[PDB]
């Protein structure tokens, strides 16, 4: 599920395209998973051991990131394509 | 109170020796089982050659099933009876059965001689696989 | 396939 | 009654997103096979077997009035869950349903229609082999017909709907800003909690 | 990869055949999708089993079932199918030999493990669908030895029958000497036991 | 028994009577096409249905390992000793435990019943 | 056993081997050569064929086994059919001399023309009681 199905689920989803005017397009391409990480009150990442999750009533989960390519067309035969990495 | 206190002097148990029959009894049971399997094979061969004729009111499958079922039933109860005759008076299974305290003669036969036919919804085990009860048999095998 | 990220490549955006 | 079984027992088919079972030959004409010989070629592979032919006689007889793909598509569209008020919408809706909902594992492109037709033929062919007693009815609790959804497929099932919700949410946010004529920040669009 | 291999072989796609040729040929299904037809099913299945047993293009968990009576070859690759390993039998002989047992005795400090057993084509995973097309030996010591013949064509052989049991039923000593309701009751009670 | 198709639309030819000649004609409806119907039989249905299973048996079942094999019955077309025996196990092959036999020899798919 | 046969419901389909709708436009002739003999035995005297009988034919075979088991004879089935349908169906039956128990049916000569016989067949097989 993690290695293949998540990637295929994001990839086969329809690309978003919107208009009111400038056309906007959004596309999800690549997926990233870190290890299970805990953010403290200050917000510092640290590796979350599962025993800490058991004791502190946390959830032994890892964050999910996706590279999002936004392509905006301003009806002038130009396409500005900006790729946000690790969203 | 009185019987429970006398039983401390008498005592009552149940063990492996109460489930053991002599070698002659085992040989008789095995001979009965071999005879039953042989006559089941003869019934199967009669059915395969179209020699078996259906009884009135029953199809040919029903006739064959009735024949083999009565065959295995009489084999089972004959083996159980022979095992019952082999029981000694000190045999604790017999002591608990004749008193009616627990168990039955069928329990003694199943423990000693033959567990017997296993039935699902009042019939023999059905062909869950393609014409087979398990992958370890050949297709169209109606043996015991 | 899904790429793995080490903990050092996680920017401190979750705190901002 | 008197004339229902005079033709004989026939074959009907009930499809997704249709509020009424439709005759099978109507479905085949909708797929684009109007000739009876072409349909029976997709259904019956041995034409020298009379029994299969007598089985499929009344199904042909019921659908004989319709003799064109457009007529069959209108027939299907009239009986839809949301029927088209006009004939064009009915045919378009029936075409979409056959395109995407009827046996999608065979294919979703239009050029897979032939494959779908063959598969549909095979389906009714199996039914005929059950009707003629040439094949045993498949057993429901036969465990070869079962599958086990584990953590993998089950979490995939959830993640699909949840990713759908997330994309709908960022769609709403981006369209809120687009209708206002201004640009939107991508980070604020994503409601993370919809997954988390 | 299954579709690519079959296209490389003489499997005829449905688009490139008249319906007249379907009657005398065997239908080929892949995950329930009728891909095409094939006219020599036996050697095709021999090739597919050869590829699966070698860990070639076909992976182990792919399950192939030939319905000879209905002239169908259904290949399944999706998840959710249950299977178990069975020892392969050829000409009333196990493909497992003493050399494999010797290698497995030194499982440590040799890097010979179960996966090499699967790769050697001695043991293969069989699913309940393919079990219908399998003639299985209970134990190699007697069921396939020469005698008054019951069946001379065994395709597989069980590793040990005791593995039919689950986890809680396998801690029962001598369960074959019990009444089966009490085996079920113990399977419940071991779950409830202290430890 | 005979099933006939049109030559212009390949739709099903329905039987019809020309009473002007008192002759059966397999006529195409919605195509005004007619043929000389000479089968002279429009319906039939075997309610007794004693239909042969050797017609229905496929010779490729000789390759099945799960089936029973025997040497008691040699083949009558090649004399091969081994033969695979089984039952119909089908409705319309009504309840009867008889054995149909297939010659195990390749290229000799002889079927018979005892 | 006689009383058992008298009360146990027997329909036409129980005793029939098969049927066939022939055409046979000339009722003097038959498409089946074996039929022509006893049909001529019933056609030296006209029986509702002086006018044009319907040029279809419904020919049924009755199982000798079930006919003997249920103590049924050839004539009483025809009597039951004529009672059920009046003279709308002209029914002839072969003389009881062989296991081929043939019964021919045509529509009355005062008379769909063809599939109406199929409706009559689907009716008489199930609902009609011997
Ligand atoms: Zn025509
Ligand atoms: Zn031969």
């Amino acid at each position: 599920f993690i290695q293949m199905s998540v990637q295929r689920i994001v990839e086969d989803a329809p690309p978003i395209d919107l208009q009111a005017p400038p056309r906007y397009l959004l596309k999800f391409e690549q997926i990233y998973l870190s290890k299970p990480t805990h953010w403290e009150r200050d917000g510092a990442p640290s590796p979350m051991m599962p025993n800490e999750a058991r004791l502190r009533n946390l959830t032994y989960s890892a964050p999910l990131y996706v590279d999002i390519t936004k392509t905006v067309i301003k009806e002038g035969e130009e396409q500005l394509q900006t790729q946000h990495q690790k969203t | 109170t009185v019987i429970n206190n006398w039983l401390l002097i008498e005592g009552h148990t149940i063990g492996i020796g109460d489930s053991i029959a002599d070698s002659k009894t085992y040989q008789d049971i095995q001979n009965t089982i071999k005879k039953a399997k042989q006559d089941v094979i003869e019934v199967i061969e009669k059915a395969h050659n179209n020699e078996l004729e259906p009884t009135p009111g029953n199809t040919l499958r029903q006739t064959f099933e009735n024949q083999v079922n009565r065959i295995l039933n009489d084999a089972r109860d004959k083996t159980g009876s022979s095992a019952q005759k082999s029981l000694s008076e000190y045999n604790n299974f017999k002591s608990m059965v004749v008193s009616g305290a627990k168990g039955s003669k069928i329990n003694i036969s199943q423990v000693i001689a033959v567990v017997g036919q296993q039935n699902v919804e009042g019939k023999r085990i059905p062909f869950g696989f393609k014409h087979r009860t398990l992958p370890h048999f050949i297709k169209d095998d109606y043996g015991p | 396939g899904v790429k793995l990220l080490d903990i050092s490549e996680l920017d401190m955006v979750g705190a901002g | 009654g008197a004339k229902k079984s005079a033709i004989g027992q026939r074959i009907v088919a009930t499809l997704p997103y249709i509020k009424q079972e439709v005759p099978i030959i109507i479905v085949f004409r909708a797929l684009g096979f109007v000739s009876d010989r072409d349909i029976l070629e997709h259904i019956i592979y041995d034409f020298e077997d009379p029994e299969m032919m007598e089985m499929v006689k009344p199904s042909l007889d019921e659908a004989f009035v319709i003799q064109e793909q457009n007529v069959a598509l209108n027939f299907i569209g009239s009986r839809g869950a949301k029927p088209g008020v006009t004939k064009e919408k009915r045919i378009k809706y029936a075409k979409e349903v056959l395109q995407k909902e009827m046996l999608p594992h065979v294919g979703v492109s239009d050029f897979c229609e032939t494959k779908k037709a063959y598969f549909l033929g095979y389906m009714v062919h199996r039914l005929l082999l059950a009707a003629l007693g040439r094949r045993e009815l498949d057993d429901r609790d036969h465990y070869g017909n079962k599958r086990l959804d584990l953590a993998g497929p089950l979490l995939a099932f959830l993640f699909r709907g949840m990713f759908k919700n997330l994309l709908k949410e960022v769609r709403i946010y981006a369209q809120k800003f687009i209708d206002r004529g201004k640009d939107f920040n991508l980070e604020l669009a994503i409601k993370t909690r919809i997954i988390s | 990869p299954i579709l690519e291999f079959l296209e490389e072989w003489s499997m005829e796609n449905l688009e490139e055949i008249s319906p007249a040729a379907i009657a005398d040929a065997t239908k080929i299904f892949v995950n329930g999708c009728w891909v095409g037809i094939h006219k020599d099913p036996e050697q095709l299945m021999n090739t597919l089993r050869k590829l699966r047993r070698q860990m070639d293009i076909i992976v182990s968990e792919v399950s192939m079932i030939r319905d000879i009576r209905e002239r169908e070859i259904r290949i399944y690759t999706d998840a959710g199918r249950i299977c178990r390993p069975l020892l392969i039998v050829e000409k009333q002989k196990l493909l497992l030999k003493k050399r494999h047992i010797d290698q497995l005795k030194e499982r440590e400090y040799n890097n010979y493990s179960w996966q090499d057993l699967v790769a050697s084509g001695v043991v293969e995973y069989i699913d309940t669908l393919e079990e219908e097309t399998v003639m299985l030996a209970m134990t190699p010591d007697d069921l396939q030895e020469k005698e008054v013949a019951y069946c001379s064509t065994y395709t597989h052989c069980e590793i040990h029958p005791s593995m039919i049991l689950g986890v809680c039923a396998s801690i029962i000593p001598f369960p074959d000497h019990n009444q089966s309701p009490r085996n079920t009751y113990q399977s419940a009670m071991g779950k409830q036991a202290m430890g | 028994v005979g099933i006939r198709f049109c030559q212009e639309c390949n739709n099903m030819l329905y039987p019809k009577e020309d009473k002007e000649n008192r002759i059966l004609l397999y006529a195409c409806r919605n195509c005004d096409y007619q043929q000389e119907a000479d089968n002279s039989c429009i319906y039939v249905n075997k309610i007794t249905h004693e239909v042969d299973e050797l017609t229905q048996i496929i010779a490729d079942v000789s390759q099945d390992p799960t089936l029973p094999r025997t040497e008691d019955h040699p083949c009558q077309k090649c004399g091969h000793k081994e033969a695979v025996f089984f039952q119909s196990h089908s409705a319309r092959a009504e309840d009867a435990m008889r054995l149909y036999y297939v010659c195990t020899a390749p290229h000799c798919g002889h079927r018979w019943t005892e | 056993k006689d009383i058992l046969c008298r009360l146990e419901h027997t329909t036409l389909r129980k005793v029939t081997a098969n049927t066939a709708i022939y055409y046979d436009p000339n009722p003097q002739s038959t498409v089946v050569a074996e039929d022509q003999e006893w049909v001529n035995v019933y056609y030296e005297m006209p029986d509702f064929d002086v006018a044009r009988i319907s040029p279809w034919l419904l020919r049924v075979e009755l199982d000798r086994k079930h006919m003997t088991d249920r103590k049924l004879t050839m004539e009483q089935i025809a009597e039951k059919i004529n009672a059920g349908f009046g003279d709308d169906l002209n029914c002839i039956f072969n003389d009881d001399n062989a296991e081929k128990l043939v019964l021919r049916i045509r529509i009355m000569n005062s008379d769909d023309d063809d599939v109406f016989l199929r409706c009559i067949e689907s009716n008489m097989l199930t609902d009609m009681t011997l």
